[PDB]
């Protein structure tokens, strides 16, 4: 069910998080960010020496309170630049970060073909990007593909 | 000495832990912002009928943060604080059954959140968190407050906000079990594979090889359209443009039936600025 798991970063800290069966190891990650201050996806969480994939259960991983994990976060600097689409099919190239808000992508659309902040969304691989959230929480390839999508205001 | 009452407080109204009020209405002290039954009562003292009584509050235990994880499926800590703020404004919203299905009547743009409502309990469809699922049942059942207001903290928006209906859907179908369902050469499977922002006709396929998916879904922006009975399973309608318009419902169930908040419109055929489309689907 739920129950606290170790997490140790290869040196004096074993601090643990309060975590489910039924949860994945991004949760995991957004957990630990909660309480660490690095955004989930520099994280990277390996258990017996296995690096564990973000869309598994920790269920089926094998993990329980008798257990531990090792924490490496990632030291990514470099930013990208990458296509979005438009829904008529036009396509442009933004230089982007990982460390952005999804915000200021919408911002940068907008100022390249004026268009309000408010009058559009974006999702990447189908999944409909949130508003206050990190661009690299969506595993922003380099030189990958952007939807962007008119919604229409009504109400 | 101190005349205090024992209450309870709870994050998914399942986990119940007992608490001490002395009859103090400041529970930004330690308590925190507090609902019962939906509506906030974080500056009412605490009546002498409040014994034994269940209260909302957020995640501040770890404990709390992790049943909100087991019932809504969710990471964010501000959840709960803007699903109650939906909620005490959906708990005096209206809800008709229309021949069996559950509207709203329209107060405070809830026109789109219509719509999806609408929409949903058309389209066979389970979800993953135990919260929507529950909040589903009920609005079935004919109370679907809960329901608007967790699709309302899905999407991050509030009681009075614009809404697309498209983004709605593709939001919840976020949290809604669609690995089964695949497309094409492109292979495409999930979320990915039961939209399309385009033809609003399935039947136009002339510009899809396999369809594996228990139904689909297109749309279009919103044009003038004819909607042949018996053809399709759900539309949505868009009067107006862009900017500002409103949504109205559209179901093909032995009659084109047009629910518009708390108004039936009965047809035999239709034509209007339709914008999305469902369709059943086998396989």
């Amino acid at each position: 069910m739920a129950w606290d798991l170790k997490v140790k970063m290869l040196g004096g800290n074993d601090f643990l998080v309060s975590v489910t069966n039924s949860m994945t190891v991004s949760e995991l990650k957004k957990q630990i960010a909660q309480k660490i201050g690095v955004p989930a996806f520099q994280q990277r969480l390996a258990h017996q020496t296995a690096v564990l994939q973000d869309g598994l259960t920790l269920s089926s991983l094998g993990l329980g309170p008798s257990s531990t994990v090792m924490l490496v976060v990632q030291n990514c600097s470099e930013p990208l630049s990458i296509l979005v689409r438009n829904e008529r099919g036009h396509s442009n190239i933004y230089e982007v970060f990982l460390t952005q808000t999804v915000d200021t992508l919408k911002k940068k659309v907008s100022q390249r073909e004026q268009v309000h902040e408010d009058q559009f969304w974006l999702s990447f691989e189908g999944r409909p990007m949130e508003d206050k959230e990190l661009l690299g929480e969506y595993g922003l390839k380099p030189q990958c593909t952007v939807i962007k999508h008119l919604r229409l205001r009504g109400g | 000495e101190v005349r205090t009452i024992k209450v309870f407080t709870t994050v998914d109204n399942i986990n119940l832990h007992t608490q001490v009020v002395d009859m103090s209405m400041t529970y930004g002290q330690q308590f925190g912002p507090t609902y019962l039954d939906g509506a906030d009562v974080t500056k009412i003292k605490p009546h002498n009928s409040h014994e034994g009584k269940t209260f909302y509050v957020l995640p501040n235990d770890d404990t709390l943060r992790v049943e909100a994880f087991e019932y809504y499926h969710t990471t964010d800590p501000s959840f709960l604080g803007r699903y109650m703020s939906a909620l005490n404004h959906t708990k005096k919203w209206k809800y008709p059954q229309v021949n069996g299905l559950t509207s709203i009547k329209w107060a405070d743009n809830n026109s789109y959140l219509a719509t999806a409502l609408l929409t949903l309990q058309q389209i066979e469809l389970k979800f993953n968190p135990p919260a929507l699922q529950d909040a589903y049942y009920r609005a079935r059942a004919g109370e679907a407050a809960n329901f608007c207001a967790l699709i309302l903290a899905y999407c991050n928006k509030t009681v009075g906000e614009l809404g697309d209906v498209r983004e709605t859907m593709s939001y919840l179908f976020q949290h809604a079990n669609l690995d089964s369902c695949k497309r094409v050469q492109t292979t495409l499977k999930g979320v990915e594979a039961v939209m399309y922002m385009g033809t609003l006709s399935y039947e136009q396929f002339k510009k899809l090889v396999q369809q594996e998916s228990p139904f689909v879904m297109m749309s279009a922006p919103p044009a003038q359209y004819e909607l042949k009975h018996g053809t399709f399973t759900c539309a949505s309608e868009y009067t107006g443009n862009y900017q500002c318009g409103h949504y109205k419902h559209i179901t093909s169930k032995e009659t084109l039936y047009c629910i518009d908040g708390a108004l039936l419109t009965k047809s035999s055929e239709y034509k209007g600025p339709i914008t999305d489309v469902f369709y059943k689907e086998n396989s």
